[PDB]
């Protein structure tokens, strides 16, 4: 008996006018945790983010790109 | 009024999560109602860090078993 | 190997929530896989206290927009 969370779709402009798009600007990668990276966001929150989901956040793709170059020794 | 990021927890200041929706890039965002009447919308990762028990309450209010 | 019920957080010890199910009486229970490969079952109320981010991860993996 599978479990699911069933949410009625709403137009995004019910939500977005009250959304500060700057909050989750990625500022830096702080450390690793298994496959994830601990990141500092501009709003002043730290969180574990999956590497393949960093591109969902402002500056996440760019930050990951540089981190990968340092991690691999190309920088 | 700006969300108070200087506070480690928002559990006591938030009334409820009103809805969670999905952006085109697949990220989830959540609209929250504060106890003081204000509303704000955040990436879900923010809500996970500031008031996870409110979003758990919201998800469990929408749970369905097959 | 018993769960560390005295420890305030289990986030670092748990791999994932595998399932949430509802017992006849209505209670929700969560089956969790620990990072050591063991599995145990707990009232959701306990999981909210111990590893809320893990149950959030599970719920967000099973959101369906209608």
């Amino acid at each position: 008996s599978l479990c699911k969370i069933v949410v009625r779709r709403e137009p995004l402009d019910v939500l977005l006018p009250y959304y500060d798009a700057s909050e989750t600007t990625v500022q830096k990668i702080l450390h690793e945790n298994d496959s994830t990276l601990s990141v500092k966001f501009l709003a002043g929150v730290e969180a574990l983010i999956k590497k393949d989901e960093l591109d969902k956040y402002k500056n996440g793709k760019a930050c990951l790109r540089v981190w990968l170059k340092h991690k691999s020794g190309k920088r | 009024m700006k969300p108070p990021f200087q506070k480690k927890s928002w559990e006591d200041l938030v009334d409820c999560v009103k809805t969670v929706q999905q952006l085109d890039n697949g990220k989830l965002i959540a609209k929250i109602k504060w106890k003081n009447g204000y509303v704000s919308t955040h990436d879900n990762i923010i809500i996970h860090q500031k008031c996870p028990l409110k979003i758990i309450e919201y998800y469990e209010a929408h749970i369905k078993f097959t």
